[PDB]
RNA sequence: CUCGCACACGCUUACAUCAGUAACUAAUAAUAUACUGAUAAUUAACAACCAAUAAACCAAAACAACACUAAAACGUUUAUUAAUUACAUUGUUAACCCAACACAGGAGUGCACCAAGGAAAGAUUAAAAGAAGUAAAAGGAACUCGGCAAACACAAACCCCGCCUGUUUACCAAAAACAUCACCUCUAGCAUUACUAGUAUUAGAGGCAAUGCCUGCCCAGUGACACCAGUUUAACGGCCGCGGUAUUCUGACCGUGCAAAGGUAGCAUAAUCACUUGUUCUCCAAAUAAGGACUUGUAUGAAUGGCCACACGAGGGUUUUACUGUCUCUU
RNA sequence: ACGAGCUACCCAUGAGCAGUUUAAAAGAACCAACUCAUCUAUGUGGCAAAAUAGUGAGAAGACUUGUAGGUAGAGGUGAAAA
RNA sequence: ACCAAAGCUAGCUCAACAUACUAAACAAAUACAAAAAUACACCAAAAUAAAAUAAAACAUUCACCUAACAUUAAAGUAUAGGA
């Protein structure tokens, strides 16, 4: 019916999707971290 | 990410042990068999389908067990039946008129003469008359009864030649074994099983099937009723 | 509404003088005035109470053969309370010859009792409900070790308009620096069983002290003047709680306030060491709109701590305290009124 | 959606989520479910007697510094043991093969304080 | 025959070694000298570890036959909570008894004697039995584990009562968690009653035989029931370490020697957790021999031979709402033999206390058709447990 | 006037005290839980972390006495090892979360319906038009596509379509669509991850829809088995012309031709091309509306199923009263 | 490459359905909590990128719902609404 | 008269040279759900580049298109091309 609120905060959902450790246990995730430190961001994960 | 199976039990338990089901879904989490899932909590309880099992190897003579109780069980159509000899219970597939407290004989031994079938009794097919009615039948010595257990349903010994026994399979089909296979004597129980009537969609939820989907397909060629001829003989015997 | 959790056995230092902060109640050392009017009863055999109070110690000690414990260090609440268990139901069997309404008394063995009641205001200091006045509530719910309940009430100790110069502590500090913590959950207040129980009065309390409050473990916290405060807080709590459980059972309550005292007794006992307290229940309107012109106050009787035995070694029981086993057997020996 | 520059610490989560704040631990978990505390884990801080002690935590303004010169291995090798070795040598009677009189060792593992595995926090 | 395991779940099978290895006389190059995984470098195989400092918690299990009790000859132990597929007729075959179906003339006369009744008995027993099922717990509907064991210390707080015309239960001590060993070797097999029961009421006296000498001779004839294919030790624990001892639950020098009563309770919420009244049945009658064995060793010695002072032990079952009594007699001890004498059993079996309890007032066409109490009332079962717990005096 | 207390998840100080608000935030002031500065705070008993290895163990939870089918989470005991010695670590505030916002929206659980929470109106006048509510003479659907809305009623019936409960186009379509029990086909004689820890009374790929009467003809074409013949339509699908004839309308009948058979039973102006507002009867004073009959519908038709039937449906049409501002005609 | 914290379907673990008629916990009936959204009127840069009020259907089941996980685009899932 | 407008600086870009090429900080914790001292394992993996475009369509074809051999000529030559 009425959309927009499609985010429920969850922190175990949060980082067990895009965590640390989800995000190496990968190597697409690796690569996607490593994109991320050559752009500079500060924070690379959650 | 990749699922676990739940079926890790190496050690045969006579109570029931908790199953997780898994609807049309394989290792990968894709769905490989459509119309299941849903269904209804069910525990599994653990078959001895190798009826001849000594207990201890010191004697490996024919064994006589006793029948405790028939229940029913959900996992498959046929109703079964714990029974207990020796040292250990085991649960076996219940024939059509086993009851409680009854006589179980369990039987490799194979003479010239055959054996009065009783319905309990588990004999090879060599020891058995030439037109008896079997089921639990067995694809190699030792191999364990893959075949017949439906509720009900139930093949014929035929011939006995050369060493080895032919049999007819529910389907009507042919299959030839050696005369060494451990075979039960008897029609499987829940004759009526057949017969009954699912009373509305919500059952076979229950039983869980997802109904079908709504996708109108056009018949192909597959379509017809195809009157074909029966398939030859399935024979198992190794010829040197 | 919002609660105070307040448990008999606690681990504060002082907790006895917050809980009769709490509860309006003057604890007086000494046992209460005997009621000397009583008739040449107590002939009974001392040797025998003490043969059967020894065998209880030898056998929940040396001569009962239970599992292999690892643990060398052989904990007392195992060892105790058996024992506390057998000494009662000894105790209850031998003096119910002399005394009558043993027989008929019903035993509860590690059954709750729950109190619930309600004690001066507070203004919420935070939320939305900032500024405006709530009164306090408080919630005890002990697990008595064994506990007697009987027909008929105790006789009083004292009247019921008895007074005392010592007054009830009041502290000029908030509850949760006890520490206290409040909680939210079902306020029960039941005396031993349900309202339909004919038995509606009891008669004492036994309370097995946990190894959180041995007198070790005090000394080694650094901790000698605490080991009383620990009984006295055990037994304000409980006794009071059972007291109260008793008034409101029989239809008294803040503005309803109790007509004739309600009396208790409890024994409360640690693996070695033994101690008697009376409590007297006369006001229960603690509530701050009933509690402006209320002259009465609840009396708590303590007695300091005493030991039963010394160091049993090898089934021979070494040191034997007869005055100890003569203050248990007045107490399961007191009776209620005849008429 | 939620905050990422934020430190994840233990009171941003569930009630699984108990995050220690960097203590240390001091024992484990025993048979009833309680925690035992081993009092050798505890750190014991020795301290010594301060009464006798005429030292102060400042010191005299008028008191004048020293030269920066930070010690060394060669330099705490000639205060400690160049003298002996060199008594020794003059003597006659230095021994190549054993060279532990003179302070040196030839494992670690034996002592109590050892350097390399550095057994001692502080 | 069908592997119960699965490939996929079982414990994998090591990786094949490398190709080096499989070289005479060559030495691998692995990446055990950098303390860390890296690729292109050959798997190094490790002897298995060995702390030399041996750690009580982080150490492995040690196998069976490293203990020094371990034994070959298997023995069947019998603990609380085995389960038996014949209960009576394996329990009459493994303790050598003959069964009767009625409580025993002394315990009938001392039952239904109007006089060694209390003061108001029926009123009594209804309120300890509706205090037990619903006014004990807060909760509208306690659970069995928490209203078997109050009913059962109501019905011996009752009969405890009786202590004041009755000045000989003193003479009784209750006790509760004590270890029983008793092990005998019949017809070539090692049994062994071995746990601990619900509670035990020890007493100074012993408890007087109860069974002529008629009925001991008569028992000569009697011949056990066999059943041919289950084994008489269908149920029992196979054990492989034990001690060949009659271990009672105390030491020596106890001042209440002789065991009176049992008590079983049967607390537990879910019918398979509870026991089924064959079983129970068999239960008490073990324990209680177990008892008795104890008894008769360390009165008698570790000799096989016939008491001529026999045993008696009793023993109440309690599933909640249904009472089974047991009055066990022991009279030899030599069970090696099946042409000897018998011991006796009188088992009063399916003794129901009430039909059923309402904790709530149920209400039909919005009216009470049935208030709150139990519907039904046997006072015979509480009769017979008074009888039982008198009969030492 | 009554959505209040607490816990779980989630937000992080937005919580408390003092001081200031000219301006910044409240959609406006007063002042302040929502702005600024400073200082303090949430103290564990509630919660997180909190034994393994073999063996005895079929007997449901629903007041559980004892039973039903869909066969059902929730446990003890025995034996071997489980560092043994106070006080460990962590969450404790809030007026709060997701919706761009201090948003009439979306939010799990235990308690009671107030003993707890709050204010519809910034101040006036009382124009039109608009939204909401109440009441109404006489009439009582005459308004309108439709009795939509409303109403002092809240009933009885007749048809079409689907048996029924249910699901669906989140955000213009909730249905006559899908699914459904039942009935039919086809595909498989079998082992360690689906099917299935199952074995033809089984398991998949499908059609049509309970039940009752039934499902008529055809392998000529295209598919499928058979590796060619031959079998299959509850497979894809098709089931006729021309002309004269009984006494005038018709044609029982005959001649001739092609086909694999030439549309059987049933129903019928239908949800069924156009002619159609087919003809006739009932209902109304009037009817292209509704129902019942006639019926070549040369383009109806039998499991892409044909016919009736109970119950059913926010499905689509037609009536009888009762009811009323729908309307006469609005106030 | 990233997405199943919304939604479609499963997999583990939990929680709810009060009252009334009924031998019934009967994919029965009335009506609550609860879940959907038939009709109308406002709203149409609104309270709202789908709402409010009135009125409706289900309401012991093919029922809702909390937590965790899985199926990822030449695909997933789907009681077919492309 | 408000609103306003103007500075010359921070710094960037293209090259050349150049040591030879993942800067500094790393006391403690960092791939448990990162910044959480501490327990009997599993660790790991590779299989062509495609198309948008041009040929006025589009199927064969379409340089450059993250593979060192640079410069002056041979030479846009021989050849390869729905030629
Ligand atoms: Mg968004
Ligand atoms: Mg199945
Ligand atoms: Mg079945
Ligand atoms: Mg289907
Ligand atoms: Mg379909
Ligand atoms: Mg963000
Ligand atoms: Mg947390
Ligand atoms: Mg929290
Ligand atoms: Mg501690
Ligand atoms: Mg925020
Ligand atoms: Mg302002
Ligand atoms: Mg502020
Ligand atoms: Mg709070
Ligand atoms: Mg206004
Ligand atoms: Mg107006
Ligand atoms: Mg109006
Ligand atoms: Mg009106
Ligand atoms: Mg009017
Ligand atoms: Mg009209
Ligand atoms: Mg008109
Ligand atoms: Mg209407
Ligand atoms: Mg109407
Ligand atoms: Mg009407
Ligand atoms: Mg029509
Ligand atoms: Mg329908
Ligand atoms: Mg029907
Ligand atoms: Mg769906
Ligand atoms: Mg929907
Ligand atoms: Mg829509
Ligand atoms: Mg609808
Ligand atoms: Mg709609
Ligand atoms: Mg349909
Ligand atoms: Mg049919
Ligand atoms: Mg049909
Ligand atoms: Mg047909
Ligand atoms: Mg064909
Ligand atoms: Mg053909
Ligand atoms: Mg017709
Ligand atoms: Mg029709
Ligand atoms: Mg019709
Ligand atoms: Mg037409
Ligand atoms: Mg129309
Ligand atoms: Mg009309
Ligand atoms: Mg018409
Ligand atoms: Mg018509
Ligand atoms: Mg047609
Ligand atoms: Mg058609
Ligand atoms: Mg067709
Ligand atoms: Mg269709
Ligand atoms: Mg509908
Ligand atoms: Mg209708
Ligand atoms: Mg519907
Ligand atoms: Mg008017
Ligand atoms: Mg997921
Ligand atoms: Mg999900
Ligand atoms: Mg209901
Ligand atoms: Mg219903
Ligand atoms: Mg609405
Ligand atoms: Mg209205
Ligand atoms: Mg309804
Ligand atoms: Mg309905
Ligand atoms: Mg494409
Ligand atoms: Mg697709
Ligand atoms: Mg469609
Ligand atoms: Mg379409
Ligand atoms: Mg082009
Ligand atoms: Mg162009
Ligand atoms: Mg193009
Ligand atoms: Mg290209
Ligand atoms: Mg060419």
């Amino acid at each position: 019916k009425a959309r927009g609120n499609e985010y429920q905060p969850s922190n175990i959902k949060r980082k067990h999707k895009h965590g640390w450790v989800r995000r190496l246990r990968t190597p697409t995730g690796v690569q996607v971290i490593l994109r991320r430190m050559h752009k500079g961001r500060k924070s690379l994960s959650h | 990410a990749t699922s676990v199976s739940w079926k890790s039990r190496t050690k045969y338990t006579v109570m029931p042990v908790k199953m997780r089901k898994s609807g049309g879904r394989n290792h990968t989490g894709q769905i490989q068999v459509h119309g299941i899932g849903g269904g209804h909590k069910q525990r599994y309880r653990m078959i001895d389908f190798l009826r001849f099992r000594p207990e201890h190897e010191s004697k490996p003579g024919p064994f006589e067990e006793k029948v405790i109780a028939v229940r029913y069980d959900p996992c498959r159509s046929a109703d079964i039946a714990l029974v207990a000899g020796g040292n250990r219970k085991r649960w076996i597939i219940a024939t059509e008129n086993m009851k409680a407290g009854d006589t179980v004989l369990n039987s490799d031994h194979i003479g010239r003469m055959a054996v009065a079938a009783r319905e309990g009794d588990a004999h090879p097919l060599g020891a058995l008359p030439v037109g008896t009615l079997i089921n639990n039948v067995e694809s190699e010595p030792g191999r364990g009864a893959q075949y017949i257990r439906a509720a009900g349903t139930c093949g014929v010994l035929l011939r006995k030649v050369n060493g080895t026994a032919i049999i007819q399979l529910p389907s009507k089909r042919q299959m030839q074994v050696l005369e060494t296979c451990i075979a039960t004597v008897g029609r499987v129980s829940n004759v009526d099983h057949n017969k009954r009537v699912i009373g509305k969609a919500g059952r076979n939820r229950w039983l869980g099937k997802r109904p079908n989907s709504g996708l109108w397909q056009r018949k192909g060629g597959w379509a017809g009723r195809k009157i074909r001829p029966l398939p030859p003989m399935k024979s198992y015997v190794k010829l040197p | 509404f919002m609660k105070y959790v307040v448990y008999p056995q606690t681990f504060a230092l002082n907790a006895d003088n917050w809980y009769q902060s709490f509860t309006k109640t003057v604890f007086l050392s000494g046992l209460p005035p005997t009621p000397a009017k009583l008739e040449p009863e107590p002939t009974l055999d001392i040797t025998a109470l003490r043969e059967a109070v020894c065998d209880c110690l030898l056998q929940e000690h040396f001569f009962l053969r239970r599992k292999k414990r690892a643990p060398v260090i052989q904990d007392r609440e195992a060892i105790a309370s058996p024992f506390l268990d057998q000494l009662v139901a000894s105790l209850t069997g031998l003096l119910s010859v002399h005394n009558p309404v043993l027989a008929a008394a019903a035993l509860d063995c590690k059954r709750p009792v729950h109190f619930f009641w309600l004690r001066g205001e507070e203004i919420i200091p935070r939320g939305h409900r900032k500024g405006r006045v709530d009164a306090l509530r408080y919630q005890i719910n002990d697990k008595p070790h064994n506990q007697i309940r009987i027909s008929r009430q105790l006789p009083e100790f004292v009247p019921l308009d008895y007074s005392i110069p010592i007054e009830v502590p009041v502290m000029s500090c908030k509850p949760d620096k006890l520490p206290l913590f409040k909680r939210q959950y079902e306020n029960t207040i039941f005396i031993g069983s349900k309202t339909a129980d004919p038995l509606c009065y009891g008669h004492t309390q036994f309370h097995l002290l946990p190894d959180k409050l041995k007198r070790e473990k005090l000394l080694k916290q650094n901790c000698a003047d605490q080991i009383e405060v620990v009984f006295r807080a055990n037994a304000i709590a409980s006794l009071f709680a059972w007291t109260g459980a008793q008034a409101m059972y029989q239809g008294f309550w803040s503005e309803a306030d109790v007509t004739r005292p309600f009396v208790s007794q409890g024994v409360i006992t640690d693996g070695k060491y033994f101690s008697f307290f009376c409590y007297q229940l006369n006001t229960l309107a603690l509530t701050a709109q009933a509690d402006q012109n209320n002259p009465r106050k609840n009396i708590c009787w303590g007695t300091q701590s005493k030991p039963l035995y010394e160091t049993i070694e090898d089934n021979n029981v070494k040191g034997f305290n007869d005055d100890v086993l003569l203050q248990l057997v007045q107490f399961l020996l007191n009776r209620p009124k005849e008429d | 959606g939620a905050d990422r520059m934020s430190k994840w610490t233990s009171k941003r989560g569930p009630r699984t989520f108990c995050k220690g704040r960097g203590a240390k631990g001091t024992g484990f978990h025993g048979r009833d479910g309680k925690f035992v505390q081993i009092k050798e884990m505890i750190p014991e801080l020795v301290v010594p007697e301060l009464a006798g002690f005429k030292l102060k935590p400042y010191v005299n303004y008028r008191a004048p510094e020293g030269t920066d010169t930070p010690l060394t291995a060669k330099q705490l090798f000639l205060e400690t043991a160049a003298p002996a070795i060199e008594k020794d040598f003059k003597a006659g009677t230095f021994d190549p093969e054993h060279l532990e009189k003179y302070g040196f060792e030839p494992t670690q593992e034996g002592k109590l304080f050892q350097l390399y595995p550095k057994n001692f926090p502080r | 025959a069908y592997e119960w395991g699965v490939r996929s779940t079982r414990k994998p099978e090591p990786p094949p070694l490398d190709r080096v290895y499989e070289i005479p006389g060559l030495e691998p190059i692995t990446y055990a000298g950098k303390m860390h995984f890296m690729p292109g470098l050959a798997r190094p195989v490790f002897p298995p570890w060995d702390p030399g400092w041996t750690h009580p918690k982080f150490r492995r299990l040690p196998p069976l036959h490293e203990h020094p009790l371990y034994k070959d000859q298997a023995c069947y132990v019998f603990h609380q909570r085995c389960r038996l597929l014949e209960g009576v007729k394996q329990a009459l075959w493994l303790t050598k008894t003959q069964l009767i179906e009625g409580l025993p003339e002394k315990v009938l006369r001392l039952a239904d004697d109007p006089r060694n009744h209390i003061e108001n008995q029926d009123e009594r027993v209804l309120n300890a039995i509706s205090h037990a099922r619903l006014w004990h717990s807060t909760e509208d509907i306690p659970k069995r584990e928490t209203y078997c064991p109050v009913i059962v210390d109501s019905l011996i707080q009752l009969c405890k009562s009786q202590i004041l015309k009755h000045p000989s239960l003193a003479r009784r001590i209750c006790a509760q968690n004590n270890t029983l060993s008793a092990t005998w070797n019949r017809e070539s097999i090692l049994l062994q009653v071995h746990g601990s029961s619900g509670a035990r009421l020890n007493a100074k006296d012993p408890l007087p035989p109860v069974a002529s000498q008629e009925e001991v001779e008569a028992t000569k004839n009697h011949v056990l029931e066999t059943f041919y294919p289950i084994s008489p030790t269908m149920g029992l624990q196979e054990c492989n370490v034990y001690d060949v001892n009659d271990d009672t639950g105390f030491q020596e020098g106890y001042p209440y020697p002789c065991p009176h009563t049992l008590y079983f309770l049967e607390s537990a919420n879910l019918r398979p957790r509870r026991f089924q009244p064959d079983q129970l049945r068999a239960k008490m009658i073990l324990f209680a021999f177990g008892s008795a064995l104890a008894q008769a060793r360390l009165l008698y010695g570790n000799d096989s031979k016939v008491l001529e002072q026999p045993v008696v032990v009793q023993s109440v079952g309690t599933d909640g709402r249904l009472f089974q009594f047991l009055v066990l007699q022991l009279n030899t001890t030599d069970l090696a033999s099946d042409e000897g004498v018998k011991n006796l059993a009188w088992v009063d079996s399916d003794q129901l206390l009430y039909q059923h309890f309402w904790c709530l007032p149920v209400i039909k066409k919005k009216v009470v058709v049935e208030p709150v109490g139990p519907i039904g009332f046997q006072p015979e079962t509480f009769r017979k447990f008074l009888a039982l717990y008198l009969h030492g005096a």
